[PDB]
């Protein structure tokens, strides 16, 4: 299933995820960070 | 509660604090308009 994150990540930009992160107008849930840092670490994006 | 003051200044680390603030409210859970986000994320935060 798509989402923001997965997608921010597979791009190199920070700024998106900066914006959707400290945006109050959803609050986050844990598993799309808890599927997303899976993706982080296995690109090299530090 | 003396004892437990003595106990939060003495035992553990903390120093003694100069301002004591107490937000005492309730909004029932849902998200907040941004305005009070800005306020509790300006005023009752760098002024503490």
């Amino acid at each position: 299933y798509l989402d923001e994150l997965r997608l921010a990540v597979a791009w190199n930009r920070v700024d998106i995820a900066q914006s959707e992160l400290f945006r109050g107008d959803i609050q986050w849930r844990s598993f799309h960070l808890e599927a997303s840092l899976m993706d982080a670490l296995l690109n090299d994006r530090p | 509660p003396a004892a437990v003051y003595s106990l939060v200044t003495r035992t553990w680390g903390f120093r003694a604090p100069n301002l004591v603030v107490s937000v005492l409210g309730g909004s029932g859970g849902p998200v907040l308009q941004t305005w009070l986000q800005d306020l509790l994320r300006r005023g009752l935060v760098r002024a503490a």
